[PDB]
RNA sequence: GAACGCCCCGCCGGCGGAUGCCUCGGCCCGGGCGGCGACGAAGAGCGCGGCGGAGCGCGAGACGCGGUGCGGACCCGCCCGCCCCGAGAAGCACCGACCCUCGAACGCAGCGCGCCCGGCGCCGCCGCCUCGGCGCCC
RNA sequence: GGCCCCGGGGGCGAAGGCGGCGCGCAGGCCCCGCCGGACCGGCCUCUGGUGCAGAUCUCGGCAGCAGUAGCGCUACUCCGCGCCCCGGAGGACUGAGGGGGAGACGGGUUCCGCGGCGCCUGCAUCUGGCCGCGGGUGACUCGGGCCUAAGCGGCGGGUGAAG
RNA sequence: CGGCCCGAGGCGGCGGGGGCGACGGGCGGAACUUAAGCAUAUCAGUACGCCCCGGAGGAGAAACCAACCGGGAUUCCCCGUAGCGGCGAGCGACGCGGGAGGAGCCCGCCCCGAAGGCGCGCUGUGGGCGCCGCGAGGGGGCCCGAGGGCCCCGCCCGAGAGGGUGCAAGCCCCGUACGGCGGGCGAGUAGCGCUGCUUGAGCGUGCAGCGCGAAGGGAGGCGCGGCCCUUCCAAGGCUAAAUACGCCCCGGGACCGAUAGCGGACCAAGUAGCGCGAGCGAACGGUGAAAAGGACGCCCGGCCGCUCAAAAGACCUGAACCCGGCCGGCGCCGGCCCGCCGGCCCCGUCUCGAAACACGGACCGAGGAGCCACGCGCCGCGGCGAGCCCGAGGGCCCCGCGGCGGAGCGAGCGCGAGACGCCCCGGGCCCGCCGCGCCCCUGCGGGCGUGC
């Protein structure tokens, strides 16, 4: 709303907090960007860092779906199983009806390893996985599973 | 605009009452590695597809599938679904105080998916003891075996 | 506009002003010249429309709804429910076609003088807004909310008074000037589909009660 | 309430609709009430003004009755026989005050051949609206 | 001193066209529609009313003519004319005609001239009439 | 967009204008008298092309200056009721490369007769190229139409993305 | 002398040509501007010039995309970075995914040879929404120039949208709501070499000139040569729909209200007027309810007075600056009732510094300058919270994908976080990148450590 602005406020004040010896005129540096290696080099090397050069290869044209990589943890392996269920399991830690958990079904690719489980086995079926997750995994009884 | 569109498909359901609007399209997975796993609507029924049950493509396109000769089909699954989705059509359809279908004709539906169970003792003897090693090792087989050739060749030349 | 003319500059050496002049001397293409293009003229392209959320819409009807049950807050916000028997006020009507007829029951239950204060209030408003198509103003009064029962042939034609279909209640007709306390008058279906309306909407639950 | 779209509701396009009135449309709006004694015999209540008619003014300065010598449709006003500028000889001639047609009541109808049957025409209409009602 | 000038203690006059109220007009958005021409278009010139300058309209049948329907008392001045169970002023819609010079502009030119007694421009397609060639043959 | 307790103020006088009290530190607000003759608001929420002493600002009106600066071509006078118009008598001028008599180009009715002074005729007017109303340019022999000059068009075609 | 071939003049029927301030297709094609200079770059494949259609046009049924547990002609909508670049300033596609709409076919070649559209053709025909009409319901009393005003009592309502009428009208009049009529698969080609333009296309995105010129071929976002795989069939043609838009008609608006809004609200605006011409281009809205537009008389234009509620008399209201007549008196602030005493340089501006012999400003009125769109940062408040979300679209209400957040680091192959803590700050440890002891299985691979 207009009514409630600051330059409102400047009515009857002959220049609308622009000075007097300097003033307001049309462009006192230049337009844009210009100028950053010689009289605004004060400003791009204290904030911009890495913004002049070239670095690494180029790809002509990038394959989105390919690069395209999901992950999930071990702490967050659980909260896929429905909790009307999870209760149950726990109950019994069994060898023979383990939980599987498919995570490519949610979406997954990855599975990485931050984090713990709760004592009780499971399978986890994935495409890919980290060292530790295995090793966190294997700790608890359960097995890692490698699906199509 | 939105008013406009809705009074045409009105009066394209009457010239052509009881026919729906939309024609029988099939069950094709979408592509790329990212939306495999879920389905959507296609373009066409394939020649195969349409052997299966008994029709030729003039014959299918009469009574309101669309046919779609370009497209191949990549496995034996393909096949089945679509087959399956041709057979229950032709049961639902009446060929002459008349019900007009609305929307798609049969949608599709992704379903959410399941936990299952099963047995410790077998799925280990699925995997090796060390999988994370069982793994790497198939990651780095092509570029370990270019520098075991290098080297192979460091010892010809130097006799 | 102001930009069909032909104007240039005479410069300095004339003992006149440099802005733009037609051929002959006359002054054009500047905002302070008689004629000339507006310093910033208006564009469609303003923003005209402002968005809100799913959740914080359905906080405003039902927190316009809520203020609707008070007879204090009614009282407030300007209606005549003197003589009412209750502020949540719901009557067995079940059809009305007659004008005639609709009128008999807003007075046999104590509706009577907010429509007359309606009525009497019609007049021709005061400025510019005459020439442009509002020529006159009148009062606001009851809202039937009506679910399965013929009611707009008969209460339509009623000074001050709108109609809603119980299953789409709008905003603006329950809190008028953006004073939230409007008198409702239910017809009985309406009044007793609300919980199912309200069931209707796919995963909300209601805002939390506080003190 | 207006339900019609074809149908203006914009003031300045009603009043270009009142002046700039093509001469079919200007009779018309120069209707008048019938008297009741005349609502009785033809069943009708309001006709089109006409020269020869005899007709009661009110709600005016110039109140009285007499016959309509002549119609200014430019202006929608009629000039009835009596009802005349006050003059300022006493020889000089009359100048009639002109009365707007909605002004008046009508109390005796000039007729012919196509006053009779517009008439006609118009109570079966409005009893075919009679009988749908 | 008076007068001139200046202020206003007030009462009246000029000059000018602000302010207020008013609006057959603009502007913005949306919906329709998408309909010219050698059968002479778009545009231009000249002329046409009882008293007739401008603009609208019309074309030597000229401020209009006819036919089918509708309508039913007027026709801005001065006159004319109409008036009635049909006799018919204003008005409205569709349809049939008239349609001077220039203009793609078509006998040549642009206001002056012809060839021939119908008439008389350029390009292209399909046919047809009459014909040429030391092209290929007989 | 709302409210203004029987539904806000108005021809028993709205908005605006001119004077005069009061209230507020102030921006400003309120009342009264006269004018005017049809519309106008206080409080809450919303919106913006939202407040002038200046820009050699723009458009319009207009003061002092001021009854001021200013009004080549030798020349008019008497009488006729008499104007610088008309008549008579006198005195002068242009001075045959004319302030004379006629054409070409350009102008377009300025031409003529009768009437007239509102505008114009930088003074006046009864004058008039001004205003109103009627009129007006006749060809075998004069010119144009024809011929060609310097030129300019046209021409199966040629060229250029086209024009 | 006839035929066929290649031409010429004439005649008949039919067609073409010009026109438009948009949208659409094909060509030619700038400079200002930005880079704080300026050549490449940008502006812009824009202005403008030329040609050509239609009611739409163009495009179009893969010599396509991909790398998948795959899609499947064209167009349009929502959604988002590869890359190009004095690697500067700047510039910039697309697939997958969600929707609107959905439609498929032909000729050449080959077979048959006049079966054909038969004066032709064997140098190959033929077949395979707008038009009509009805339309309800108010009186009495005060008052006014005039009742649509005030007081008191009623009626209609599927109609309280609105316009007119002598002053605010549901009921004074036209309308408004309720309804009837019509209804076997293409050669000077593809490709290649050299050169010019064009593109995000980078040892070539697309086009073109010239030289050369294939047989199975084309494509897979980095060149060359070899081997595979995956996927298509160019050098010929037709095609609805979803999409875009001025003039003109129709409806609507938190828009302007006569120096505004179109240049143009005014019986005669692209007019009057100006320029050899191309072209330039104004100003001017309002009497009153009714023209009732001004009686009778007296002097020789004036007076008196008539119409009207009123002259409102050439016209609504009628401010300021400036001026004429009558009456009173001889700059701002302060004290006193009042002409004395005391104080007081010309404002705005640039400037170390203005009363300045620094500039602008005779006076008065009306107009007259930080608004809007998009992107980036931070702050505040509302809703929901490991989640969140009125895309587009489909049925102020209902349903509705991306996306962003959730894990980082590394040029990349890729690998991948728990150990403490009200909060804040620091310490310690864990993950990636660079280095390095030691032990081992599936091995330039795993485990366990150390250091910036
Ligand atoms: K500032
Ligand atoms: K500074
Ligand atoms: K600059
Ligand atoms: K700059
Ligand atoms: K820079
Ligand atoms: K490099
Ligand atoms: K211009
Ligand atoms: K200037
Ligand atoms: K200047
Ligand atoms: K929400
Ligand atoms: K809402
Ligand atoms: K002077
Ligand atoms: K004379
Ligand atoms: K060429
Ligand atoms: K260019
Ligand atoms: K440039
Ligand atoms: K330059
Ligand atoms: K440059
Ligand atoms: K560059
Ligand atoms: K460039
Ligand atoms: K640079
Ligand atoms: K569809
Ligand atoms: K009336
Ligand atoms: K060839
Ligand atoms: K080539
Ligand atoms: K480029
Ligand atoms: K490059
Ligand atoms: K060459
Ligand atoms: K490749
Ligand atoms: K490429
Ligand atoms: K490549
Ligand atoms: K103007
Ligand atoms: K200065
Ligand atoms: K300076
Ligand atoms: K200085
Ligand atoms: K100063
Ligand atoms: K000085
Ligand atoms: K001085
Ligand atoms: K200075
Ligand atoms: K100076
Ligand atoms: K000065
Ligand atoms: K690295
Ligand atoms: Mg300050
Ligand atoms: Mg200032
Ligand atoms: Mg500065
Ligand atoms: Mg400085
Ligand atoms: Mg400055
Ligand atoms: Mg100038
Ligand atoms: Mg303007
Ligand atoms: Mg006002
Ligand atoms: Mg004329
Ligand atoms: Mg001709
Ligand atoms: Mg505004
Ligand atoms: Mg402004
Ligand atoms: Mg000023
Ligand atoms: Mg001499
Ligand atoms: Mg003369
Ligand atoms: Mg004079
Ligand atoms: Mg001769
Ligand atoms: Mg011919
Ligand atoms: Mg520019
Ligand atoms: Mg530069
Ligand atoms: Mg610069
Ligand atoms: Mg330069
Ligand atoms: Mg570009
Ligand atoms: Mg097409
Ligand atoms: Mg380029
Ligand atoms: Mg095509
Ligand atoms: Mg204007
Ligand atoms: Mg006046
Ligand atoms: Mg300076
Ligand atoms: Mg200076
Ligand atoms: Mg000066
Ligand atoms: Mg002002």
């Amino acid at each position: 709303p207009t009514r409630i602005r600051k330059s409102r406020k400047r009515r009857g004040h002959r220049q609308m907090g622009y000075g007097r010896v300097g003033g307001h005129r049309k462009h006192p540096s230049g337009r844009g960007k210009a100028g950053g290696l010689q009289h605004k080099r004060t400003s791009f090397d204290k904030y911009h860092p890495g913004y002049f050069g070239k670095l690494g290869m180029r790809n002509y044209h990038v394959r989105r779906n390919i690069e395209y990589n999901p992950t999930i943890n071990i702490d967050k392996i659980w909260s896929l199983i429905p909790e009307e269920q999870r209760d149950g399991f726990l109950q019994r830690k069994s060898t023979t009806e383990a939980p599987v958990v498919d995570v490519t079904r949610f979406g997954f690719f990855k599975v990485l390893g931050r984090g713990s489980l709760p004592q009780c086995p499971i399978i986890i079926k994935a495409r890919y996985f980290s060292s530790d997750a295995e090793k966190k995994l294997r700790e608890v009884g359960g097995v890692p599973l490698l699906v199509p | 605009r939105k008013i406009r569109r809705r009074q045409t498909r009105l009066q394209k359901a009457k010239a052509i009452f009881p026919c729906p609007l939309q024609k029988l399209r099939p069950s094709v997975t979408r592509c790329s590695q990212k939306f495999n796993l879920t389905q959507r609507i296609g373009r066409g029924f394939t020649l195969r597809e349409l052997q299966g049950v008994g029709l030729s493509a003039g014959k299918a396109r009469q009574i309101g599938i669309a046919v779609d000769p370009r497209r191949k089909n990549k496995s034996e699954e393909s096949v089945a679904r679509n087959v399956a989705r041709l057979k229950e059509y032709l049961s639902k359809v009446t060929i002459f105080q008349a019900i007009q279908h609305q929307g798609v004709v049969m949608p599709v539906v992704n379903p959410k998916p399941v936990i299952t169970t099963g047995s410790i003792a077998e799925a280990k003897k699925e995997v090796p003891e060390n999988l994370f090693m069982y793994l790497r090792n198939a990651r780095t087989a092509r570029n370990r075996a270019r520098l075991a050739k290098r080297d192979a060749e460091r010892e010809a030349a130097a006799k | 506009a102001g930009v069909q003319c032909t104007a240039h500059s005479w410069g300095p050496g004339r003992a006149v002003a440099r802005l733009p002049r037609k051929h002959g001397g006359i002054g054009a293409y500047a905002n302070f010249a008689r004629g000339g293009h507006m310093a910033h003229p208006t564009t469609v392209i303003r923003r005209w429309c402002r968005k809100v959320n799913l959740n914080q819409r359905r906080y405003a009807v039902a927190s316009a709804l809520a203020a609707s049950a008070n007879a204090a807050l009614v009282e407030a916000r300007g209606h005549r429910i003197a003589d009412v028997p209750s502020i949540p006020l719901v009557v067995d009507t079940d059809n009305v076609t007659k004008t005639k007829d609709a009128l008999a029951i807003i007075k046999a239950v104590g509706v009577l003088r907010d429509v007359e204060r309606c009525k009497d209030s019609r007049h021709i408003r005061a400025g510019r807004g005459k020439m442009r198509n509002r020529r006159y103003i009148t009062r606001k009064g009851p809202l039937v909310i009506y679910n399965t029962e013929d009611v707009a042939r008969g209460f339509r034609n009623l000074p001050g008074v709108d109609l809603c279909h119980v299953s789409s209640i709008r905003l603006l007709e329950l809190a008028p000037g953006s004073h939230p306390g409007r008198l409702i008058l239910w017809t009985k279906s309406a009044f007793a589909s609300l919980d199912d309306v309200y069931a209707a909407k796919q995963n909300y639950t209601l805002p939390r009660s506080c003190i | 309430m207006k339900l019609n779209s074809a149908v203006t509701a914009s003031r300045r396009k009603c009043r270009k609709a009142y002046f700039t009135a093509n001469a079919e449309t200007r009779a018309k709006m120069m209707s008048s009430r019938l008297s009741k004694e005349l609502r009785a015999e033809h069943k009708i209540k309001t006709m089109p003004i006409r020269r020869g008619d005899i007709v009661e003014i009110f709600t005016g300065g110039h109140k009285g009755t007499g016959k309509v010598v002549e119609v200014r449709r430019r202006d929608y006003k009629i000039c009835v026989e009596g009802i005349n500028q006050k003059a300022r000889n006493p020889e000089a001639k009359p100048v009639p005050y002109p009365i707007h047609p909605s002004n008046c009541i009508i109390k005796e109808l000039y007729m012919n051949g196509s006053r009779y049957r517009a008439i006609k025409r118009r109570q079966e209409r409005n009893a075919e609206r009679l009988a749908r009602i």
